[PDB]
């Protein structure tokens, strides 16, 4: 009658025998019952779906947190059978959100399998494990897939690639754009004194890495090569488990080069669009979470026309119909070089018409737009204008282009150098995040020559100037972290 | 079919394993639960024996088998859930490269409310120095596929599946599978095509224990047609 608390405890609590548990529990019982399987009457109240017995242990001295021989926690049942209001109660006491059993999975995987929905939201406010993986390397991507849902596979997704782009546009951080490829770095390594082999552009790339410490909060992305991906350190560790061990994303550059077209007047596109559904499926597992899509544009006479801006209408909304399906966040850079002579009110004028045909195709190829960055090219004067500009009047003129085609779905906005000095890449920089308009994104440098500008000169070719080479790159990283939050002042420089 | 409602909800499961080889005899017996609604798997193989001289890892897909997890567009190529509450006879003959051979013969039927299951292992022709009896494998076991065939002959499913187990040197041990599923009663027995589904498993141990066991947690679920 009297004996055996433990066993007659776990008997109403597995069948549902509401007015049994209120008598064990008034007269001396055990709430944590330890029997042959460890399993606490927790397990038996919430996996087959009882809410009034989980609210009575729960005010008792009940362990939320009770693993059993199998390390299974009671909320991976609690969200196993397909029950809402029994998790949103066990994690008001302070429950482990990640939980890990044998394998090592997160309740957040289990949700994904069986089939849930509301539930998914409910782990992901409180602060759930996005990048969860295991002993067999699955995440909570590579599963819902073969099982067939439509409300996990897309909606899931949107999340995982929108959450990285915080680290990387964040007020503070930057993009370092170092993607030189064979027929790129030659002929900056000729005019030095150097040659073209294989340690001059290994040895390169380390000195911008492998640096100091006070670069950490500065660079948030790095942009690289899938050559420099399959080389190594002098140290003993790969490039990329140094970039994210610092604070960093690791890039790499997946366009090839241009194609000119026919019947135009210049008018090139990009190439890297054969072959991408096979390249996203490698790249996300080393550590690769965006690219570089660079394309070349130019203002001329009747460049570009009614065809070059239809043909990158497309081929820009095609390249993120794949990346976003495997782990990658495509970044759209329409660089437009400022080549022949043009004041503000022509070179204005083309990015308008440039930028209106980006967005539009995106809407079509389902392409989210909370989870994509852009890098558009500064509204600049070509270099034979007879006509100077102050700094003021060229941010005023940039932002206002921007709010006219650029949603404000977009994380973060980007820039590049225009081909300019090094100095004058980072005055401009300022001027535009101090102009009195609302920008609802943000603001960060991007540059790929005036960032490596001063690391280059004084570089030479030997190896005694390493401790001069880095030492340059710690002023400029700090001057253009400024410059994007509008406490920038250009004392000596 | 009429089979597949009496798995809905947890229906203990038990345990009850007695082999003998090279003139060794033991005996397991364990119980656990099972779900056969999204495909869990919870046991608590006790070794009632004590030494076991087999080792544990090569004794892992034995009984149960039948609480996968289905989809909504597989549930006319099931076998399992077929032949119940009748049961059929579960033979499989394992092969190993050079070495010896198992000889199991599986009962799974249900007797009221709990799950019995008998096997009786056999096979001779061993040694006393390789992965078999030796301890030399490690505690582990990772994910394999399984491949379910068909037959017309002897009214059954050949299913064939070739698994792989690891150990503390460096080869690779490669082992044969050769099941033959017989029903026993009459009734309405369905004839499924081609298909393979997935198994993670999971081995562990347990502090609050001092005989010989192992914490077995499979996760089995149905992928497509091959």
């Amino acid at each position: 009658s009297g004996s055996d608390l433990g066993k007659k405890l776990l008997e109403a609590a597995r069948a549902g025998q509401d007015d049994e548990v209120r008598i064990l529990m008034a007269n001396g019982a055990d709430v944590n019952a330890l029997d042959r399987f460890g399993l606490t009457p927790l397990h038996l109240a919430a996996q087959r779906g009882h809410l009034e017995i989980v609210e009575v242990l729960l005010k008792c001295g009940a362990d939320v947190n009770a693993a059993d021989l199998w390390g299974q926690t009671p909320l991976h049942l609690a969200a196993t059978a397909g029950h809402l209001e029994i998790v949103e109660v066990l994690l008001k006491y302070g429950a482990d959100v990640n939980a890990l059993d044998l394998i090592g999975k997160t309740p957040l995987h289990l949700t994904a399998i069986d089939g849930h929905l509301e539930i998914v939201e409910v782990l992901l406010k409180h602060g759930a494990d996005v990048n969860a993986q295991d002993k067999f390397g699955k995440t909570a991507f590579d599963i819902s897939i073969d099982n067939g849902n439509e409300d996990l596979a897309e909606i899931l997704q949107k999340l995982n690639l929108s959450d990285i782009a915080h680290r990387i546009v964040a007020p503070g951080k930057g993009i370092l754009a170092a993607d030189e490829s064979t027929g790129s770095i030659a002929k900056r390594l000729q005019s030095i004194g150097t040659e073209n082999t294989e340690e001059n552009r290994r040895f390169y790339r380390q000195l911008l890495l492998t640096a100091d410490d006070r670069v950490n909060p500065c660079i948030g992305g790095v942009i690289l090569f899938h050559e420099t991906l399959y080389q190594k350190a002098d140290d003993g560790r790969p490039f990329p488990q140094v970039i994210k061990s610092k604070g960093g994303v690791v890039g790499i550059k997946v366009d090839k080069g241009v194609v000119p077209l026919a019947g135009t007047n210049g008018e090139t596109t990009t190439q890297g669009l054969d072959g991408l559904s096979e390249r996203c499926a490698q790249y996300k597992k080393d550590g690769a979470d965006f690219a570089k899509w660079r394309c070349v544009l130019k203002i001329g006479e009747h460049t570009p026309s009614a065809l070059a801006i239809m043909e990158n209408a497309n081929v820009l909304a095609r390249y993120a119909s794949i990346c976003q399906q495997n782990g990658i966040v495509p970044i759209v850079e329409p660089e437009i070089l400022p080549d022949g002579d043009h004041d503000l009110k022509r070179c204005q004028y083309v990015t308008e018409k440039v930028l209106a045909a980006v967005y539009k195709a995106l809407s079509d190829h389902h392409i989210y737009l909370e989870g994509t960055l852009l890098k558009p090219n500064m509204v600049t004067p070509g270099h034979a204008c007879t006509q100077k500009y102050s700094h003021e009047e060229i941010a005023m003129a940039t932002v206002t282009a921007l709010r006219r085609t650029v949603p404000p779905a977009v994380t973060g906005v980007t820039f590049l150098s225009g081909g300019q000095s090094e100095e004058e890449a980072s005055i401009n920089l300022n001027a535009i995040n101090k102009c009195p308009l609302l920008k609802p994104w943000a603001l960060t440098f991007s540059y790929g020559r005036a960032l490596q500008a001063s690391a280059l000169k004084a570089w030479g070719g030997k190896k005694e100037n390493l401790k001069a080479a880095q030492e340059e790159y710690v002023k400029r990283a700090l001057a253009n972290s400024l410059a994007c939050q509008g406490k920038y002042t250009p004392s000596g420089q | 079919s009429k089979g597949e409602e009496l798995f809905t909800g947890v229906v203990p499961i038990l345990v009850e394993l007695d082999g003998d080889v090279n003139g060794h005899k033991f005996s397991v017996s364990g119980e656990g639960e099972g779900d056969a609604t999204y495909g869990k798997l919870t046991l608590k193989f006790i070794c009632t024996t004590g030494k076991l001289p087999v080792p544990w890892p090569t004794l892992v897909t034995t009984l149960v088998q039948c609480f996968s997890r289905y989809p909504d567009h597989m549930k006319q190529h099931d076998f399992f859930k077929s032949a119940m509450p009748e049961g059929y006879v579960q033979e499989r003959t394992i092969f190993f490269k050079d070495d010896g051979n198992y000889k199991t013969r599986a009962e799974v039927k249900f007797e009221g409310d709990t799950l019995v299951n008998r096997i009786e292992l056999k096979g001779i022709d061993f040694k006393e120095d390789g992965n078999i009896l030796g301890h030399k494998l490690e505690y582990n076991y990772n994910s394999h596929n399984v491949y379910i065939m068909a037959d017309k002959q002897k009214n059954g499913i050949k299913v064939n599946f070739k698994i792989r187990h690891n150990i503390e040197d460096g080869s690779v041990q490669l082992a044969d599978h050769y099941q033959q599923n017989t029903p026993i009663g009459d009734g309405p027995v369905l004839l499924p095509d081609n298909h393979y589904l997935s198994t993670q498993s999971a081995l562990s141990k347990d502090p609050n224990e001092k005989r010989d066991h192992m914490v077995l947690l499979e996760f089995v679920t149905a992928a497509g047609i091959t």
